[PDB]
RNA sequence: UUAUGCUAUCAGGUGGAUGGCUCGGCUCAAGAGCUUAUGAAGGACGUGCCAAGCUGCGAUAAGCCCGGGGUAGGUGCAUGGAGCCAAUGAACCCGGGAUUUCCGAAUGGGACCUCUCCGUAGUGAUCAUUCAUGAUCGGGAACGCUCCGAAUUGAAA
RNA sequence: UGGAGGACCGUAAACGGUAUUGAUCUGCAAAUCAUUCGUGUGACCUGCGUCUCGUAGUGAAAUGCUAAUCUAACCCGGCA
RNA sequence: UGUUCGGGUCGAAGCAGGGCUGUGAAGUCCUGUGGACCGUUCACAAACGAAAAUCCUGGUAAUAGUAGCAGCAAAGCAGGGUGAGACUCCCUGCCGCCGAAGGGGCCAGGUUUCCUCGGCAAUGUUCGUCAGCCGAGGGUUAGUCGGUCCUAAGACGUACCGUAAUUCGAGUACGCCGAAAGGGAAACAGGUUAAUAUUCCUGUACCAUUUAGCGUUUAGUCUGACGUCUCAGGGCAAGCCGAGCGGCGUCGUCGCGCCGUCUAAGCAGCGAACCCCGUGGAGAGCCGUAAUGGCGAGAAGCGGGCGAAUCUGUAAUGGCACAAGUCGGCUUCACCCCGGGACCCGUGAAAAGGACAGCUAAAUGUCCGUACCGAGAACUGACACAGGUGCCCCUAGCUGAAAAGGCUAAGGCGUGUCGGAGUAAUUCAGUUAAGGGAAUUCGGCAAAUUAGCUCCGUAACUUCGGGAUAAGGAGUGCCUGCUGUGUAGACAGCAGGUCGCAGUGACCAGGGGGCUCUAACUGUCUAAUACCAACAUAGGAGAUUGCAAACCCGUAAGGGCUAG
RNA sequence: CCCUAACUGGAGUCCGGUGAAGCUUACAUUCUAGUGCACAGUCUAGAGACCUCUAGGGGGAAGUGAAGACCCCGUGGAGC
RNA sequence: GGAGAUCGUGAGCUGGGUUUAGACCGUCGUGAGACAGGUCGGUUACUAUCUACUAGAGGUGCCCGAGGUCUGCGGGUAAGC
RNA sequence: GGUUUGAUAGAAACGGGAUGUAAGCACCAAGGCAACGAGGUGUUCAGUCCGCGUUUACUAACCAUUCGUUCCUUUCACUU
């Protein structure tokens, strides 16, 4: 055996994976010791004296079992935040969400029919205004306050 | 990486080929009282003003 | 930074380009004159009575 | 065999003084004294069979042609190998021609680009005439003529 | 709901340089290192280019800075 | 030097050591070395006599086999080779370092350091068979990548004029240069070498100028072409999840974990917002947005037109262990397209080029750069320098608000180039400490305490904005089963059980309060002993001047303020 | 801090390799008193002392670095 | 209790004051500047050659060769107040 | 200090100690249609460890060199 960095190099060229993902196989070193071309590395890859070793990446299977847990809803308690609400969670795009959910309700409402002009505009600034906090809750003073043209 | 006109890289090409060594046959014939030449260097030394 | 070492890593620029008439590192890349030999300022070359002593 | 040491002499190492030699320097005297647009001085790059520097030379590139002198060897500083040239008179010296890259007064335009653009192949700027043509520009060791023009110092301030 | 401000906290991003009167003080360094600190959407930091200079320039002004030189820079000459 | 008399290869000068003479400066002789020149009488000359100048140049001691080869990144061990020689060079296994920089891309700068072979006197803080070292040879291929082209701040040239005069001086006219990060006609995938590759080869393309043929302008507009902050919508590289298929690992028990399951430009097709047009007839009000808002000067609604990224097909046969090569879903920045709003005693470039009249064919597409580094070893600081230039631009999994800190991939390294041994004092930097708790000291210097998030609660004073995270209290882990908002990603809340001395269990992470002086505040400052009460500032006041002005530069020609 | 103690890593101590610089008229194993330009290892009179080496902190060598920055002088300068 | 030892002791430490360069207040000066008045800020260099001392070793001297056990010329003490 | 004529150091077993009841297996567990299940109880004063002692030659204290002659000379009372 000699010195073999030059056809370390090679061979990581020729196979693209980095210098240390090389293995040269020690029982062959007067052979490999010959191969000083591209043509040569390449046979010597098709005959197994080369190789690369397998990457070892990152596991995830317990992070994924972490996963599953916390979108159950546990694991996240009051010891676990660690960043201001607001961090969590912006509070324009709840705005956002829940004025979007309000007007797309009120929308078909208007759509199918079951309430008018008169009671949709004032329902829908009351909203812009902020007096209902769900979609639940316009449901239930709209069959409160009889607004809809249900029969 | 410097890109250089003609010129430039003319004046490179010929401050490279200063770096020789003397030739063998020169200190034969000259008995060893020629043994250098004032035209060597190294790279990582004293800047070349060439350009 | 400090006016020693600290400050000398910034020495990647040139002041002085080479000169065309004269061969040497001297030509003003500001100005556009050679400060050896004067070209780019004048036709004719630049010498001084002050460049040796007084001859007496 | 008293160790570590002290003094003196001898032999050797290191070092490069002294002496001898010297194709170099310096001073005085006698001569001689301009050159360049027919492209200078100076510079960059190239040029040798083995060639890095200096010297010479210019893509005809340590060189080519002619006339005279000189006579048997030649191939620079720089006696190495292998070759070539030479009685068709070489090498060398004196006189006259040829080739003479790019920059440079640099002059078709342009230069932190010694190269580059259009090629309309190129009279750049200022001048004189008969408007054919002609003149000036840069360099030169000191000497020469015209114009502008200090202070240190002395007076013991 | 909205998203203003020579606003706030904060990175060993960047810029600065408080205290240790620490380490080093023929040093890694002819001014650096470690911890602890100040600003961090603006009178902000910065690359490249260009301009302003010696009885002159530039200076949110200390006689600061103008190539390790500044209560008048540097090279040569007057000059032995 | 002039002159008289001589010596020397049978051994001159010079050098080392001795004998004799002279008070002495010094002379002469002897021995060893040396291998070619040297004296003397009478006179005359001078670059004529050294122990000292923190003297100058060269050589060389002691200190001394001493300091250094530690501090910010404590890294190596086993087996097998090569070789005269192995802690240090090579291969495999284990154990480690960085992993939003020590990785990748490249400017300026360097200039052959790049690759192969042969060496180890010097260089490398040790050795060395190694090397960015030494010797020989080799290596950079372009119509599409850049320069080249346009102009910005601003330079330079010729002319005119000034100056005793110029190589000097402001302006005007005409030119010409100035950006490898501004504008910009056009190319992608794979292969090949030891070192070059959008450059060479295979395939598939595209763009200009000229010539020939076949036709024609609208020629005046648009684009190039533009600030800071903030936000919606769409798309996508990266990322993640599930099923099938092919490999590798583990296997004391289980059946999991990782890798792959690919595909460019070009060409053809489609089009979201804004905008334009034809209808329409809405008010004791209707239509909308995340938000601002719109409307008889014509809303809602209904039709049509111009109009994006990206997507679908082909290119589809290249590469892959010709081994598989099939599908779905979620998310998406820091990248692309499109639109709105706010702000200004700030208004946020110009020109070349391109579009509107082109289509077909052949020919042409010159010149220069292209290797490698781009930094704790290729640059700069005299160095293989803990500084600076470059943190300039990019970066995967988990925890977490996060590019913080910690632990790991890919990639790069065991060279922030001395080892062995293990035993004193002392020293640099850390861990802990009974009882007391500033008694230390000029001075709580130094170190410790506190620290994330949710909820409750919050004083004097006040320019009514603040003070404020005031102060002061309580909760937090894991398991089982759920509820609410939302298109979703996710976010918020609950009930029961349970462990420990301790549940932001490590990393990260404010000690607080009171009374005075001083400067209003944010900012600037003696690069290398002074970061302050000093400078600046908004606010207040005063003065000059009606423009051929006040103030100022120049010897002049002419200029700054002043496109006022 | 009373009042310090134990422990950890890097140096130091010991061994191998590499390998500098700065003080130096000469000698030098010292201590006490006197004398002396009045602040002596070297003079005068006593007292002590066998030589070599290693480690260690700095009492002395008016220790080393350096033609005093404080004061005066010069018919010396510069700025204001 | 008071003094001495280079008002002992910075190649041991500290840097509070005084004694540089910056700035403020008061008083002087027409002014540059000054105070013997006050206040805030402001770099502490060195690898030990000789000697002295503290400890640890190797020699040589005296001596039959070696080993052991003692004496005690001397030195020290505050060993207790 | 010891060195076979031996308990000097180490191994093995035991005594004396430190911590706090190991892994797997079985039963129960708030629950869940199920899968799974933090955790508790038993095996279990358990497991893990000891820079301490006792017994015991089980391995290593083996094998040697050197001074107590100036060195050669027959300058010797030696010895071929
Ligand atoms: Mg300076
Ligand atoms: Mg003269
Ligand atoms: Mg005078
Ligand atoms: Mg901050
Ligand atoms: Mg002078
Ligand atoms: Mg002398
Ligand atoms: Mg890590
Ligand atoms: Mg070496
Ligand atoms: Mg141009
Ligand atoms: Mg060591
Ligand atoms: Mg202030
Ligand atoms: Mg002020
Ligand atoms: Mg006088
Ligand atoms: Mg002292
Ligand atoms: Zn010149």
């Amino acid at each position: 055996m000699s010195d073999l960095s030059n056809q370390r190099k090679l061979a990581s060229k020729v196979l693209g994976c980095g210098l240390d993902r090389v293995w040269l196989n020690p029982e062959a070193s007067e052979e490999i010791a010959s191969a000083i071309t591209r043509e040569d590395i390449r046979g010597l890859i098709e005959e197994g004296t080369i190789k690369a070793k397998p990457v070892k990446g990152v596991s995830r299977g317990r992070a994924r079992a972490l996963a599953a847990k916390r979108k159950y809803g546990h694991c996240k308690g009051h010891g676990s935040r660690k960043g201001k609400k607001g961090a969590r969670t912006p509070k324009k795009e709840q705005w956002i969400k829940k004025i979007r959910a309000l007007r797309r309700r009120l929308k078909e409402l208007r759509a199918d029919g079951a309430l008018d002009k008169s009671v949709y505009c004032r329902l829908y600034r009351k909203a812009k205004g902020g007096e209902y906090r769900s979609v639940s809750h316009l449901n239930s003073h709209l069959e409160s306050e009889k607004l809809l043209k249900k029969e | 990486m410097s890109h250089n006109m003609k010129g430039q890289k003319k004046r490179l090409a010929k401050a490279h080929k200063q770096n020789t060594r003397v030739p063998v046959w020169v200190i034969v014939k000259t008995n060893r009282k020629v043994v250098s030449h004032p035209r060597r260097r190294h790279w990582r030394r004293r800047s070349l003003d060439v350009k | 930074m400090s006016k020693g070492t600290s400050s000398m890593g910034k020495r990647q620029k040139r002041t002085h380009a080479k000169c065309r008439r004269c061969g040497s590192v001297s030509f003003n890349v500001h100005t556009k004159q050679c400060t050896s030999c004067g070209f780019g300022k004048t036709s004719r070359m630049r010498t001084y009575k002050w460049q040796a002593k007084c001859k007496y």
